[PDB]
């Protein structure tokens, strides 16, 4: 895949090396969304969120999704399609998570649930742009959510589904 | 703690 993918990526694993080290505590005190206003203007923090996973099975599953659709959306419609589709909602999926259950959350599925989101209706309106989800993984993607309502970020999965639809949406009628 | 999953 392309450098958008390969950077992400190698940002994921760097900072999980750093949790093994440390310890998970004290990079989510440095990485993790504000808990303090006070820390309202650390901005690296209302993404940095994304980064940090809590177990080899978070990451690996995490990083797999990242690079198949991930890796999808920047060779079909380039580098900066990915940059902002993470930006938007890395931001837009920790605020929500944030509300629903406070700032001690982590992990790149929120930006997942995105591209799971806009890869689905994209290949739905516009063919053309050749990128596509099966349905079985849609399904699929609904039914984690279920399990986490009943250690999951919720708000999170959701938010960023939203935010990838959305986007598609805005994407194809243009 | 809550993973995003």
């Amino acid at each position: 895949a392309g450098p958008v993918t390969w950077v992400m990526m190698i940002a994921c694993v760097v900072v999980f090396i750093a949790m093994q080290i440390l310890g998970d505590q004290e990079v989510m005190l440095w990485l993790a969304w504000p808990f303090d206003p006070t820390l309202k203007f650390e901005f690296w923090r209302y993404f940095t969120h994304a980064l940090m996973h809590f177990s080899l099975m978070h990451i690996l599953f995490n990083l797999l999704w990242w690079w198949y659709l991930g890796g999808a959306v920047e060779k079909r419609l380039g580098s900066g399609k990915l940059i902002v589709i993470t930006l938007i909602s890395a931001l837009l999926s920790g605020y929500v998570q944030q509300k629903f259950s406070g700032p001690w959350f982590g992990g790149l599925s929120g930006v997942v649930f995105a591209l799971m989101g806009y890869v689905w209706l994209r290949g739905e309106r516009d063919p053309q742009s050749g990128i596509y989800l099966q349905r079985g993984l849609i399904i699929f993607a609904l039914i984690w959510i279920v399990a986490g309502w009943f250690s999951m970020a919720n708000g999170a999965h959701i938010a960023g589904l939203a935010v990838g639809l959305a986007m598609a949406f805005v994407d194809s009628l243009n | 703690v809550r993973m995003a999953a």
